[PDB]
């Protein structure tokens, strides 16, 4: 299943939030959890090759992520108020270089700091 | 930490003022049990303000489902259709489609184009009406200061001073 899917199955019914709400794809309605999921695929992976270019998608999203004070779109609101923790759930393929691992935790370590859990997933 | 609370939504545009009901616990959103109220942009701060209370009367303390690996608030209800990702998104594109009717536009671009969005919660300690930057056209966010900008009133404001803190909120919008 789609990664944003598979995502949802270990959390509880409801959090799905409407589609490209920000860079937030679930919302624990009761306690405050914000989840964003990002997946990186085999091609995508590939094709950020340089260095620094998948640190720079992560850090892309984690910014966001931070950085979110309040947002209302189709018809739902949601701010940073309500906000207990935030975490992005990263999905990396198996070509990923060690040099690439490398970006992935940096990004890792930069998101920490930045107030955001960020949790790598290896996806066969 | 959580307490009970209701929520409204307010749009508008040069052709009108919408304040429609918003539901939830931690989050907030159109409600379709809610109820909706349209006027014209000169409507007196009273009448906006018994709009606004209304609509704020009709909002519900709500959670998807029940949780037990946590503290739920015991006044929480439960709706599951309310938090659906489907259903939210076609009740809203419903809410979109009535008023692109109502007044004519033809296009989604010409509804929102000039539409500022202003968020109320009320509890216990206070009604806070919270202006919006508009980001998108469907899309409204952070004004984006911390959050020193928001219409805070007393909880035993009148309904003309509740629509007048709302229009202070509405020129606050950016
Ligand atoms: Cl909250
Ligand atoms: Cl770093």
């Amino acid at each position: 299943m789609p990664w944003e899917d598979y995502v949802g199955k270990t959390l509880p019914v409801g959090s799905r939030l409407p589609p490209n709400f920000k860079t937030y794809d679930y919302f624990d309605r009761a306690t405050g959890a914000v989840v964003s999921a990002k997946s990186l695929d085999t091609q995508t992976m590939a094709k950020l090759s340089n260095p620094n270019q998948v640190y720079s998608s992560i850090k892309k999203n984690i910014d966001v992520t931070a950085k979110f004070e309040k947002a209302s779109l189709s018809g739902v609101t949601v701010n940073s108020s309500m906000i207990t923790s935030k975490e992005v759930r990263l999905a990396v393929p198996v070509n990923t270089t060690k040099a690439q691992w490398t970006e992935i935790n940096r990004a890792i370590e930069y998101g920490k700091n930045q107030g955001v859990k960020v949790t790598v997933t290896q996806v066969k | 930490d959580i307490v009970k609370s209701a929520w409204a939504s307010v749009k508008m545009n040069t052709d009108f003022i919408c304040v429609d009901t918003y539901s939830g616990y931690r989050s907030n959103q159109l409600d379709p049990l809610g109820v909706q109220h349209l006027s014209s942009p000169d409507v007196s701060d009273l009448d906006l303000g018994e709009m606004v209370k209304d609509a704020l009367s009709h909002s519900r303390f709500v959670l998807p489902a029940p949780r037990t690996d946590i503290w739920i608030h015991p006044e929480v209800t439960f709706d599951l259709d309310l938090y659906d990702s489907r259903r939210t998104v076609e009740r809203y594109d419903e809410w979109v489609k009535k008023l692109m009717v109502h007044y004519g536009y033809k296009t989604k671009r010409a509804l929102f184009k000039d539409m500022k969005s202003c968020d109320i919660c009320c509890n216990h300690d206070a009604i806070t009406i919270s202006p919006t930057r508009h980001e998108k056209l469907e899309v409204w966010g952070g004004t984006g200061l911390k959050g020193s900008d928001n219409v805070i009133l007393s909880v035993d404001s009148s309904p003309t001073e509740i629509g007048a803190g709302l229009r202070l909120a509405l020129s606050r919008c950016k």
